[PDB]
């Protein structure tokens, strides 16, 4: 039970309800359920480092009200 | 539940790129 | 009256701006190895932010990227202070100066979140760059470009949210939407869309192909003249 | 001696090499392990781009030094 934000490069803010034990893949999967964005296109950055899918929020000290930066591998022609 | 991809629009592209 | 061999621009003509950059600046390859831009697949490519930027030909002439100098296959270089992709401060301090990026293989408009900013992106043969603020010497050339970027975002975002919306509703949405302060505009007009009708349609077409039967799209295109 | 190669993706490549080997051979030693042609490779050490005609002894590259590899994309 925690509230954390996820900020895109355009300034859009998404609020997520997570647990400190949840993994980064759970965060990506939560982003997909709220903004419809496929997790394969998602990259999460905290404290200047890209988060690995296998680690948890407690490992990166992602405290309540921390802001995650979402960078997307864009589809283009 | 519908799923929407992240996308970008091509403004300009050099001909050498193919 | 002699033109540039690269950008076809008259040398005698005033308002012609030659690019200027600090002596601190370094080439593109040296910047991508700076630890302050490190955030740690090969198909995956680096992506950084670039503020206080300026675009110029090989002869040092500041060039617009609307004119079609990239479609003409003229090698356009650019410069600025690179920053990590997650930074929001558009101030040059905290960013690493760079000279002669590129050449520009492709420039694209990103960010259809509904968020406040529209994203402009440069693709080089070495890395990708999300642009922020143009340098104070390149702002006049980038002024006209900035409207096209945001107008395209308004249309694409409004079509995605309202696919059955009308052309009259589209003019309202554009006119109602308050322009950001970076545009230095008080309001959007129908003229703001009619001036770049060919461009907006070509942006929406590219957005649909990456992953256009709407009546407003049609009505627009027929009255667009394109 | 063992020498490391840091990629932009954060991947580290461990190579065993002699100071007499050249940068063209250093790039040739990188290809076998990861499968990247030497033309696509750009080697940086201490903020200086390693030219092909030189050796590691030329740039005073001692043992256990870390080179930074930048890759030129396949096309354009
Ligand atoms: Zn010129």
């Amino acid at each position: 039970s925690m509230q954390i934000f996820v900020k895109t490069l355009t300034g859009k803010t998404i609020t997520l309800e997570v647990e400190p034990s949840d993994t980064i893949e759970n965060v990506k999967a939560k982003i997909q359920d709220k903004e419809g964005i496929p997790p394969d296109q998602q990259r999460l950055i905290f404290a200047g480092k890209q988060l690995e899918d296998g680690r948890t929020l407690s490992d990166y000290n992602i405290q309540k009200e921390s802001t995650l930066h979402l960078v997307l591998r864009l589809r283009g022609c | 539940r519908t799923k929407q991809t992240a996308r970008k629009s091509t403004g300009g592209k050099a001909p050498r790129c193919q | 009256s002699p033109k540039c061999t690269e950008c076809l621009q008259y040398l005698d003509d005033p308002e012609l701006r030659y690019e200027q950059h600090p002596p601190d600046a370094v080439e593109e390859i040296q910047i991508l190895t700076n630890e302050r831009l490190s955030i740690f697949s090969y198909e995956d490519l680096p992506q950084h932010k670039l503020t206080c930027f300026s675009v110029y030909c090989k002869r040092g002439h500041l060039c617009p990227i609307d004119t079609g100098l990239i479609e003409k296959d003229v090698e356009l270089l650019f410069s600025g202070s690179a920053k990590p992709i997650y930074e929001d401060d558009p101030s040059p301090e905290g960013g690493i100066n760079g000279k002669n990026f590129g050449p520009i293989n492709e420039w694209w408009i990103a960010g259809f979140d509904g968020g406040e900013k529209a994203l402009l992106g440069f693709s080089t043969s070495f890395a990708e760059y999300i642009l922020m603020d143009p340098s104070p010497e390149y702002a006049p050339l980038f002024s006209v470009m900035q409207e096209k970027i945001y107008i395209s975002k308004i249309v694409v975002e409004f079509l995605q949210s309202n696919p059955d919306s009308t052309y009259e509703d589209l003019i309202n949405k554009i006119e109602t939407t308050v322009p950001p302060c970076m545009l230095n505009l008080n309001r959007f007009t129908e003229d703001s869309l009619l001036r770049h009708a060919q461009f907006v349609v070509e942006q929406v077409e590219s957005y649909d192909r990456a992953g256009f039967l709407s009546p407003c799209m049609r009505d627009l295109i027929k009255l667009a003249g394109v």
